RNA sequence: AAAUUAGAUCCGUAACUUCGGGAUAAGGAUUGGCUCUGAAGAUUGAGAUAGUCGCGAUUAUCAAUUAACAAUCAAUUCAGAACUGGCACGGACUUGGGGAAUCCGACUGUCUAAUUAAAAC
RNA sequence: UAAGUUCAAGGCGAAAGCGAAAAUUUUCAAGUAAAACAUAAUUUUGAACGAAAGGGAAUACGGUUCCAAUUCCGUAACCUGUUGAGUAUCCGUUUGUUAUUAAAUAUGGGCCUCGUGCUCAUCCUGGCAACAGGAACGACCAUAAAGAAGCCGUCGAGAGAUAUCGGAAGAGUUUUCUUUUCUGUUUUAUAGCCGUACUACCAUGGAAGUCUUUCGCAGAGAGAUAUGGUAGAUGGGCUAGAAGAGCAUGACAUAUACUGUUGUGUCGAUAUUUUCUCCUCGGACCUUGAAAAUUUAUGGUGGGGACACGCAAACUUCUCAA
């Protein structure tokens, strides 16, 4: 997958797109990723600190398909 | 492959079209890249230009020759081999050359003939010692063979 | 005696401008210690002009008579001299090593131009303007 | 040391070929494989790569030169013969 | 799924030990000449390596200068040194020699 | 070992099947096809590579930017920058020759 | 036909010779197991001397090291010795008999698929 | 495309057909955001076939079947073509602001009530350089390069494999011994990063008391050693893919009752002259080791665009989408 945003903002701006039909959220022991689905490519976006991850599980587009993966 | 004498990528331009011309020449010994030909009839006589054999001494030793003028040049053109302008007539216009097999031939005074023995020479005093090396010296040729005789 | 002087018109040898003319504004024989060999400012033709014909009426021909300019300081090393010297380029006051801020890169090198075009007419300097098939 | 008394370079070719055909061809298979000074730059690096046409490493020329020597003394004394219907013939 | 087979390594491991003790590398045990057993070109380059980071690590040090390095350094091609202790044993004395002499 | 097969009907081991063993997230051991070396332009008379210019495949320059393939210069990919200005004196020194034996 | 010799280490090696050879000439010695011993490397070397503040943490350096500088670590090969048994030890296997000449062809090469591989080509 | 082959009217032959190879052949072939007292510049070897081993765009993993899988399934990419969107030109003046400025790759000039008056100006920048960055005049000519290459060797690098030693989890032997013996202990393509093997280069500087250097020689006043840079991300490590994924080893739980689950997956270091690749540096040769489509860079004359008081742009060599 070739993509990965080091950056808060600019993953978020990749959710609100015509494509990034999907966030599949993953909960890591140590982190967690928030993998959003353009149409190519897939985007993770790695948030270590636990607290603002799920800061960041809200302020994201109402409609945009969320999976939580187990 | 094949040919014994190098031969030599020589690139004037076109005076007519806009592009540049690649002449394959057979190397005057003593010609090296990025040195200067002079072909025409005001060359100077220095190797390897090629002039009309009017506008050479007598004596002057020279390389791939033109048997009739225009032809682009027919003999002389072997490895180590020249000839040799032996005398003008001045007019009715016909130099004698002497060629390698000995024999003097007559030329016009008209045709070209590039100044200078020619490279790779002499090539023919290294023993071959060894039938796997005149293989390989001739099959780069043709199929002259290991020459079986016909007495055999 | 002395050439690399002030106004002899160079030739660059040397990256992203190397063919291209030049005068010297400013030259520094001896290596100021940021750049301490030496060195050269100069200030050339990044793009030329083209020449104009008598059909070519008034904005063709304006357009093919611009020139863009550089500034640049240059090695010795990076750098031809001619016999050439430019001479009426006579307000080099104001550019001595002030090419360091980006926005006085730019108010000098478009005055290098209100000098260079006033100076391609009238016709001098007229193997610094040509070309020259480097 | 000193590895053959005699052979030299056509030790390589050791009891093949008779006597006189190895020292005839020794005299030619030292001269190539020898290293010319060359004559354009000086230095001892005009090395043969075809027969007839030698080149240097630094400077990269390639000349015509002779199946085994690089300038052979019979295309010598026509550069020398040349230059002096030169001499004569220009001016 | 039916285990597989114990190939056990215990032999070898037993033997690999002895031999690091010398136990099995005698007359009757060589069976390849002794440049196929171990080359002199890779004996000799190993030798022509120990030398040439010995004489560049005393060299850059700041121990011997540049005009006794080459002299070593064209010596030690040749036979002169076998070891590294014979080369810093002529080290150790042809500076006793020459700081004597300066 | 796992010992392995090849994964395209050519069986021959020519310059176009060029593989490597790789292992795979199943410890696998298959093989991967290897596509030709990228090479990077010689200089116009040196024969010697230039630098500035990845190296690069000729199916591959379309889809490379430019500036990949290019220095900056007079003559960029073509020569080297000691051949270009061998040619800036030369066409220089020539064409003032020409006006001192023109006067 | 079969047997003999055969690995490796060491010593030694004639007539002739196109000085390359012949030559692994010939001729001999050694060889297992077990306990040690010697030699052949790499990488950081290793830093000695106030005490502010409370030896502790923020906390020094030109060089001389040196003649095994000291530990770690790394592979493997080669020489030596002592003891030790049915001399069985290159313990299977892998693996040359040698020499004195005569004739022919110089050599490596090629040939009569299915009777001739040669001195024939 | 090769070696070559089949045909094309020069021809020839009673013809068949040349067990021709035609190379035949008035303009036999191209070219045009297509022109003027010929529209106007140019080229003839026609043509096609001939390689499931040469050249040549793009994909990998995990899963699945009674039978197929680089093809199905899931997942993550990629190429080609055609459209669409975003995005190299968001000024000094003067709005927020008295100028100082802020929106702002962003002006200068001269005077003028200052100027909003007047005038000038954007086909990009940086570095001494080697060269660099997200883009930053494929419309033809010209030149150069890539494609593009043999055989024997070779220092170095990585991969795979094998082997050692530790840790966690099982297994095998146990009369006796054996901190034992064994097994597995995984990470694709694609891509963001940082670095390196070695090589070339650049700047500084100027070498004999010659020095740097290789296993080897090889190199230097045509510029060595030295110190600092650039390039080749050769070939590797971190991250993304990687959903304690998936996979595999393994502890339970749940009957075919149409399934859930807890743990592991960690260190170090060998030598692979014997594998594959990458890089280097050589040698033998009266033997010098393919061609074409295809592709790119540059250069050239014209011609195209662009104007500040701002509206823009971009077959756009950039990013994405259908």
């Amino acid at each position: 997958m070739p993509r990965e945003i080091k950056e808060v903002k600019d993953f978020l701006n990749k959710a609100r797109r015509s494509d990034a039909r999907a966030v599949k959220i993953k909960k890591n022991p140590t982190n967690t990723k928030f993998k959003i689905r353009c149409s190519r490519f897939l985007y993770t976006l790695v948030v270590q600190d636990k607290e603002k991850a799920d800061k960041i599980k809200q302020s994201l587009p109402p409609g945009l398909q969320v999976k939580e993966v187990k | 492959p094949g040919r014994g004498a190098p031969l030599a990528v020589v690139h004037f331009r076109d005076p007519y079209r806009y592009k540049i011309r690649k002449e394959l020449f057979i190397a005057p010994e003593g010609m090296h890249t990025g040195q200067f030909v002079y072909c025409g009839r005001k060359a100077t006589l220095q190797i390897g230009n090629v002039m009309p054999l009017s506008q050479m001494p007598e004596g002057t030793i020279i390389c791939n020759l033109e048997e009739k003028t225009g032809d682009r040049g027919r003999l002389a053109r072997t490895s180590g081999n020249y000839a040799t302008v032996i005398a003008h007539n001045q007019d009715t216009k016909k130099t004698r050359v002497k060629l390698p097999s000995g024999a003097k031939k007559v030329v016009p005074s008209a045709n070209r003939a590039m100044v200078g023995i020619v490279a790779g020479g002499g090539r023919i005093d290294k023993p071959i010692l060894k039938a796997g090396r005149a293989y390989h010296k001739y099959k780069v040729k043709r199929n002259s063979w290991p020459k079986v005789r016909g007495v055999a | 005696r002395k050439i690399m002087k002030q106004g002899k018109i160079v030739i660059v040898l040397s990256g992203r401008y190397a063919g291209r003319k030049a005068i010297i504004v400013k030259t520094h024989d001896d290596g100021t210690p940021e750049k301490p060999f030496g060195h050269a400012l100069v200030a050339g033709i990044d793009r030329y002009p083209r020449k104009v014909t008598k059909k070519m009426g008034k904005n063709k021909l304006k357009k093919k008579s611009k020139v863009k300019p550089f500034l640049k300081s240059l090695n010795y090393n990076h750098l031809m001299p001619t016999r050439y010297t430019a001479h009426d380029i006579s307000f080099e006051k104001l550019s001595p090593k002030d090419l360091k801020d980006p926005v006085k890169r730019k108010t000098h090198r478009f005055q290098t131009r209100v000098k260079f075009e006033s100076v391609y007419k009238e016709g001098k300097n007229k193997w610094f303007f040509q070309k020259l098939r480097f | 040391a000193k590895r053959t008394k005699k052979v030299g370079i056509v030790g390589k070719y050791g009891t093949r070929y008779g006597a006189s055909l190895r020292k005839m061809v020794k005299k030619m298979e030292i001269t190539q494989h020898s290293k010319y000074t060359c004559s354009f730059c000086g230095k001892d690096s005009m090395k043969r790569a075809v027969v007839g046409i030698w080149s240097c490493k630094r400077c990269k020329r390639t000349v015509a030169g002779g199946a085994w020597v690089y300038s052979t003394t019979a295309a010598a004394s026509v550069r020398s013969a040349v230059r002096r219907l030169r001499e004569t013939k220009e001016q | 799924k039916k285990p597989v087979v114990v190939h056990s390594r215990y032999r070898v491991r037993k033997n690999t030990e002895a031999r690091r003790k010398g136990r099995h590398c005698g007359f009757g045990k060589r069976k390849g000449t002794a440049n196929a057993r171990m080359p002199t070109k890779l004996l000799w380059m190993q030798r022509q390596r120990v030398l040439r980071r010995l004489l560049k690590k005393y060299r850059d040090s700041k121990k011997i200068d540049r005009h006794l390095y080459h002299d070593l350094y064209m010596k030690c091609k040749g036979n002169v040194f076998k070891n590294k202790r014979v080369l810093m044993e002529y080290i150790h004395k042809k500076k006793a020699e020459k700081q004597r002499s300066k | 070992v796992q010992r392995l097969t090849l994964r395209r009907r050519l069986s021959y081991n020519t310059r176009s099947n060029k593989r490597r063993i790789v292992r795979t997230p199943g410890g696998r051991l298959v093989y991967q096809y290897v596509k030709k070396n990228p090479t990077v332009p010689r200089c116009g008379q040196c024969k010697e590579k230039l630098k500035g210019i990845t190296p690069s495949r000729p199916s591959e320059r379309p889809r490379m930017s430019k500036r990949l393939k290019t220095v900056s210069r007079t003559y960029g990919g073509v020569l080297c920058h000691s051949c270009l200005r061998e040619r800036i004196v030369r066409a220089f020194l020539i064409e003032e020759q020409k006006i001192v034996k023109a006067l």
